[PDB]
């Protein structure tokens, strides 16, 4: 069964950084956009990071130069690096899997836990 | 006395160099490097004075008898105002407060360095002409072009490349809209380098709110658009109309890069 | 005050002779040995250099020394000072010889107490290159209409900038000479500034191409600025089209990797020179399927 299962976050004062990882299993990135979502307690998800099955990626504009996502082929896994973090990058991050041009094969993963305070 | 055996001189045949004349020859002595020594035939003792006031850059040496006489390029004394914004006049005639291209009697000779922008000794003078309305489309971007690949990587010529890129950067940052700053972001992108790249997003990421959704849609887009990108396998550049329309100086290099990914099919 | 003045011939050296002199007073008796040029050179003395066996008076004309030279040959050769001699009053531009009893104590003597010998410096020619003095014989060698009389400096295929003033006026006039493409391919800047202008106005033209050819990948802004005015100049035109395109407000519809889009900018028959340098950079990177 399609494992997406986020892991890496946890408590930074403002500045430091964090690496996610998302160990993929059930879907390969030759064919799966990866992407890194947001969910702050209150409001709605949102992309942050995303990068293609050939590799190209894309941020949201807030986290741009920041954050950045890249990805292992042999180790299957997605990472985000988050620099520089802000108070309002305090969310749960997950991340979420979309097969090339099939649009129904789509899977969530499990959410890890950054907050960031003084 | 006594009946001397008197004998006359050969005729007297002479040379180029006792027939010529310094009054036909600023063609021939301006185009004259650093210890070069231009011939110029017989001068009187009473020309001398006229003929360094014409050529102030040059010493005048008495090389032979009959006041044969060269000049001797000892400096380069051209101005940043005149040698610097332009890439073909090498000297120019000043006259009462004049300043022409063409010879006239009474003019003096100034002559531009050879390298002067290869050198980098019109970085401060373009550096502020270009800002602002003095600026010339030709020669600015000419000026920006240039110095790129400088004194062939000598080393006095390599910092000059590298203080003006600081100062260009310090500008830039403040307003990358300004033209000079769009031909300096144009002509990193041409350098095609680690340190081109990050000094073109380092500039680019600095610029103001308002900058960036006039000129960056394309880098920046809409949660709606980023969220709709998702859907398609293929990178939001190659479709997204904020990346067709945009103005390629102000893509971030990931985004420039990116709008190279799409494939076309043949013909 | 003197007497039986007789000319002795030489042993060998018809240009030698031995001036034999009468005397009043101390004996002076004396053969002083003199020579006096004949010959007129087309070659060299030694190394770089030809002296004639000639004494330059103070205050005779400084061709009395080139008289002895050919008139091409001399072309080459600059008159510089040259050693102390004695001559003759009578007899000027005879050069005497300090040989034994002739010594430089009698000369000083001679010329004290009478008014037969004067003093001057030896005839040295040193080669160097042609004396170019005129507008019309830079124009000529810079050109190449006419090499014959030309120094190195304005002679070497314009591996130095001497023609390049003289060229900017030149190549203007007649761009297609293949003179001044040879200026252009020592690519200085005033060869490729003059280039940019022509080729702004003329991009049409095959020696625009060539020009391009050039300056690319080293200088290329000098093309660019060509491109931008001459497409400024005529919108509408087809080979503008990539760098200009005329259907929109900016023209920039198929610039850098855009170019690529379009089958026409990237056609390989269509000429490099209607793109802009990171434009036909982008070209040679398009992903086909």
């Amino acid at each position: 069964e399609v494992q997406l299962q986020a892991s890496g976050g946890g408590l930074v004062q403002p500045g430091g950084s964090l690496r996610l990882s998302c160990a993929a299993s059930g879907i390969v990135f030759s064919n799966n956009r990866m992407s890194w979502y947001r969910q702050a307690p209150g409001k709605q998800r949102e992309v942050v990071a995303t990068i293609t099955s050939g590799g190209a990626t894309d941020y949201q504009d807030s986290v741009e130069g920041r954050f950045t996502i890249s990805r292992d082929m042999a180790k299957n896994t997605v990472y985000l690096q988050m620099n520089s973090l802000k108070p309002e990058d305090t969310a749960v991050y997950f991340c979420n899997a979309r097969r090339d041009n099939f649009a129904t094969a789509i899977y969530w993963g499990q959410g890890t836990q950054v907050t960031v305070s003084s | 006395s006594v009946e001397l055996p008197k004998r006359d001189p050969p005729p007297g045949v002479p040379t180029d160099e006792m027939l010529l004349n310094v009054d036909k020859m600023h063609d021939v002595i301006a185009p004259a490097k650093l210890l070069e020594y231009v011939y110029i035939g017989p001068l009187a003792k009473d020309k001398e004075d006229k003929v360094k006031k014409r050529y102030p850059e040059f010493r005048l040496v008495n090389t032979g008898p009959g006041g044969l006489s060269a000049l001797l390029r000892q400096s380069y004394a051209g101005t940043a105002p005149n040698c610097c914004r332009t890439f073909q006049r090498t000297h120019y005639w000043k006259k009462d407060g004049k300043i022409s291209d063409k010879y006239e009697e009474g003019a003096v000779l100034e002559s531009c360095w050879p390298d002067v922008h290869d050198t980098g000794k019109c970085d401060v003078d373009l550096f502020d002409w270009c800002q602002g309305d003095t600026f010339d489309r030709n020669i600015c971007h000419q000026w920006i072009g240039s110095a790129f690949n400088r004194s062939n990587r000598a080393v006095e010529g390599q910092q000059s490349l590298i203080n003006l890129y600081n100062k260009m950067q310090t500008l830039c940052s403040k307003d990358a809209s300004v033209p000079i700053c769009e031909s300096f972001l144009h002509h990193l992108r041409a350098h095609n380098t680690e340190d081109s790249k990050e000094m073109i997003d380092y500039i680019l990421r600095q610029q103001s709110a308002d900058f960036k959704q006039k000129y960056m849609r394309c880098s920046y887009p809409t949660r709606d658009k980023l969220e709709e990108s998702l859907k398609y396998a293929e990178p939001r550049e190659c479709w997204d109309p904020e990346c067709s329309n945009a103005n390629v100086n102000f893509l971030l290099t990931r985004n420039y890069n990116n709008l190279g990914l799409c494939n076309i099919v043949r013909g | 005050t003197l007497n039986r003045i007789k000319i002795a011939p030489g042993i060998a050296d018809i240009r030698d002779k031995y001036m034999e002199l009468g005397f009043n007073y101390p004996e002076y008796n004396r053969a002083v040995k003199f020579a006096e040029e004949s010959y007129t050179y087309y070659y060299e003395t030694s190394p770089g250099e030809i002296k004639p066996k000639f004494c330059l008076i103070d205050g005779m004309s400084i061709d009395h020394c080139s008289s002895f030279i050919v008139p091409e040959f001399a072309k080459q050769y600059v008159l510089i000072h040259g050693e102390p001699c004695s001559s003759f009053k009578f007899r000027p531009g005879s050069l005497i010889y300090y040989q034994n009893e002739v010594t430089p104590e009698y000369i000083k003597d001679l010329k004290h107490a009478t008014d037969y010998i004067a003093s001057g410096q030896r005839c040295h020619f040193i080669k160097k290159d042609y004396l170019l003095g005129d507008s019309d014989s830079v124009a000529k060698c810079c050109s190449k209409t006419n090499t014959k009389h030309c120094p190195k400096i304005f002679n070497n295929n314009y591996k130095t900038e001497h023609c390049d003033d003289f060229m900017t006026g030149f190549c203007r006039n007649d761009p297609g000479n293949p003179n001044c493409l040879e200026w252009l391919r020592a690519k200085r800047k005033p060869a490729m500034s003059t280039y940019s202008d022509i080729c702004s106005k003329h991009m049409d033209a095959r020696y625009c191409s060539e020009f391009i050819r050039i300056i690319r990948p080293d200088y290329f802004t000098f093309g660019d600025t060509a491109l931008y005015v001459f497409c400024n100049d005529h919108k509408g035109n087809r080979n503008c089209w990539c760098a200009n395109y005329p259907k929109s407000n900016s023209g920039d519809k198929y610039l850098g990797p855009r170019v690529c889009w379009l089958h026409e900018c990237t056609d390989e028959s269509r000429d490099r020179k209607w793109l802009y340098y990171n434009q036909d950079v982008q070209r040679t990177r398009c992903k086909y399927v």
